[PDB]
């Protein structure tokens, strides 16, 4: 109460500060790289990363998908970005794929936060005709040190993943994630429960790989140690999640 | 004569342009002997519409000879519903300077509406008064009279970009506080001083000021005979002050 | 007063028991003729953020 200001005029700098806008980085992919005409439903996943972080709120972004690349417009998607987070995801579920238009096909996705519209032009993709099978995947395993091993002995697993049909050459990558369960832990549940929570994505249990536009084969490599003795067991299990 | 997007339609016949120019809508220009340019021609057109850009056409006859084959299309221009708003901001990198020293006074300008994308740039003359010198101009005529003679300067809005940057270097002479002011006036080639009208009815003054500090001196002594004798030579102390 | 730096004396007691033997001298202070002013300059290294 009793303190007295040293300077009567409140100071203002001889210059200013320019607080610019925050840009946006949009990247999108379709989970089935080669969807069938009515064989299943395709769910486009559209990730968006902000320029900077948030301050005591959860940013609401809106995703417009006016064009399918073949004629159609489903409802928009509302997404939220955490208080400290910078990235968020929109999901667009459509199943009515037709091979009427010759192809190759592409889409455009608009993202708005403060009424500023930022468009993203999707890469090309292809759709099979009705009645044909969806190209599945196959996985084989090779262990480097080979059985029998001991406790705390280095053990390397290599999972070779192939697709029955090559990824379309028009250009779209497939982000796959190998999640490997050692056979030592608490025996996790079915694959729906295999998606555990990881701190850093290139860790000893989760690995992220990318299937290139023109390829059909890849591999994911783990190198782990073992802790307890077991005669006749320790079956290494694996799953792939496309994200 | 001329027709810019104002009333009716263009005279789709060349002789129609001829009879329009020969009447009241025409105007005469004189080119004197041994001279390249013509005198300034001025038309006035009222707009009751709004919205996007427009493109007019001129036609010009010398002894019924038509310059330019169909017409001369004028540059892209746009009519607006509301007057565009100019905002300003100011900076000094040498915030405190001594007397007789250069100081960098920078301004950034933001326009409400963008410069027409298909049209030309927007040239504007900025007139800057440091605040320590004379009483400065008060009217727009005086503001536009501040030409490039170390006091005014012409900058340009890029077509489609709503930003401007301008700079001046006032070197104050007297100590204390000097607050500058700045005025923006469209710097076209037909920029008149009698009928100039500024964009900023309140002449923007930088909220801060410039501080001028007294000039210090350095002083160094030396004397000619480093071992003087008593009564034989007079000591000469040469003192130098910078 | 005016001119050079000055000093004061502060002496305390508890039931006639004296704190500090002669006194406790105060820190050096100077009395001014007029209120001094402060000249301030400001800067930003990332002028655009
Ligand atoms: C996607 O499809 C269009 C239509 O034929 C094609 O012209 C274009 O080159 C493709 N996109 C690529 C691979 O750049
Ligand atoms: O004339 C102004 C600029 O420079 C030239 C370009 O076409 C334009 O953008
Ligand atoms: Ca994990």
């Amino acid at each position: 109460a009793t303190t007295v200001g040293f300077l009567s005029p409140v100071y203002t700098a001889p210059a200013f500060a320019t607080v610019t806008a925050a840009s946006y980085t949009i990247s999108s992919y379709l989970n089935p790289v080669t969807p069938v005409a009515g064989g299943a439903a395709a769910v486009w996943r559209i990730v968006i990363t902000r320029n900077a972080a948030v301050t005591a709120s959860a940013k609401t972004l809106t995703c417009q998908m006016p064009d399918n690349g073949q004629g159609g417009s489903p409802a928009d998607v509302t997404a939220d970005i955490a208080v400290g987070g910078t990235t968020t995801v929109c999901v667009f579920s459509i199943a009515g794929y037709t091979t009427a238009t010759p192809g190759p096909y592409f889409a455009t996705v608009n993202v708005v936060d403060g009424a500023v519209t930022t468009s993203h032009i999707t890469k090309n993709f292809t759709v099979l005709a009705s009645g044909t099978t969806a190209p599945t995947y196959a996985v084989t395993s090779v262990v480097s040190p080979a059985t029998p091993v001991k406790v705390s002995t280095p053990v390397t697993y290599t999972f070779t993943i192939t697709r029955t049909t090559a990824v379309p050459a028009g250009g779209i990558p497939q982000p796959i994630i190998c999640e490997f369960f050692n056979g030592e832990g608490t025996a996790p549940a079915s694959a729906a429960a295999y998606w555990r929570v990881s701190t850093t994505i290139p860790d000893a249990d989760t690995v992220v790989a990318v299937m290139a536009p023109g390829e059909t084969t890849t591999t994911c490599t783990f190198t782990t140690y073992y802790t307890t003795v077991s005669a006749g067991g320790f079956t290494a299990k694996l799953m792939v999640f496309g994200e | 004569a001329f027709f810019g997007a104002d009333t009716g339609t263009a005279p789709a016949d060349l002789a129609a342009w001829l009879t329009a120019a020969n009447g009241a809508g025409g105007l005469t220009a004189t080119i004197l002997p041994s001279s390249i340019p013509s005198d300034i021609i001025s038309f006035t057109r009222t707009y009751a519409a709004a919205a996007a850009s427009l493109q007019g056409k001129l036609q010009c006859f010398i002894g019924s000879t038509p310059l330019w084959d169909p017409y001369y299309p004028t540059p892209v221009f746009q009519v607006l519903a509301a007057a565009p708003t100019y905002t300003l901001s100011a900076s000094v990198t040498p915030a405190v300077v001594p007397v007789d020293t250069a100081t960098l006074w920078t301004y950034n300008i933001i326009r409400s509406v963008p410069v027409p994308a298909g049209g030309p740039s927007l040239p504007i003359l900025c007139s800057f008064w440091d605040g320590k010198t004379g009483a400065a101009p008060t009217t727009d005529a005086g503001w536009a009279a501040l030409a490039g003679s170390a006091n005014g300067k012409g900058t340009s809005m890029a077509p489609g970009s709503t930003t401007a940057t301008c700079s001046f270097t006032p070197s104050y002479s007297t100590t204390g506080t000097a607050t500058p002011t700045l005025q923006l006036i469209q710097n076209s080639f037909a920029l008149d001083a009698a009928t100039t009208v500024g964009f900023l009815s309140p002449v923007y003054t930088a909220p801060a000021f410039a501080t001028v500090t007294a000039a210090s001196y350095t002083i160094s002594s030396y004397l000619n005979p480093v071992t003087p004798v008593a009564g034989g030579a007079a000591a000469v102390w040469r003192i130098v002050i910078t």
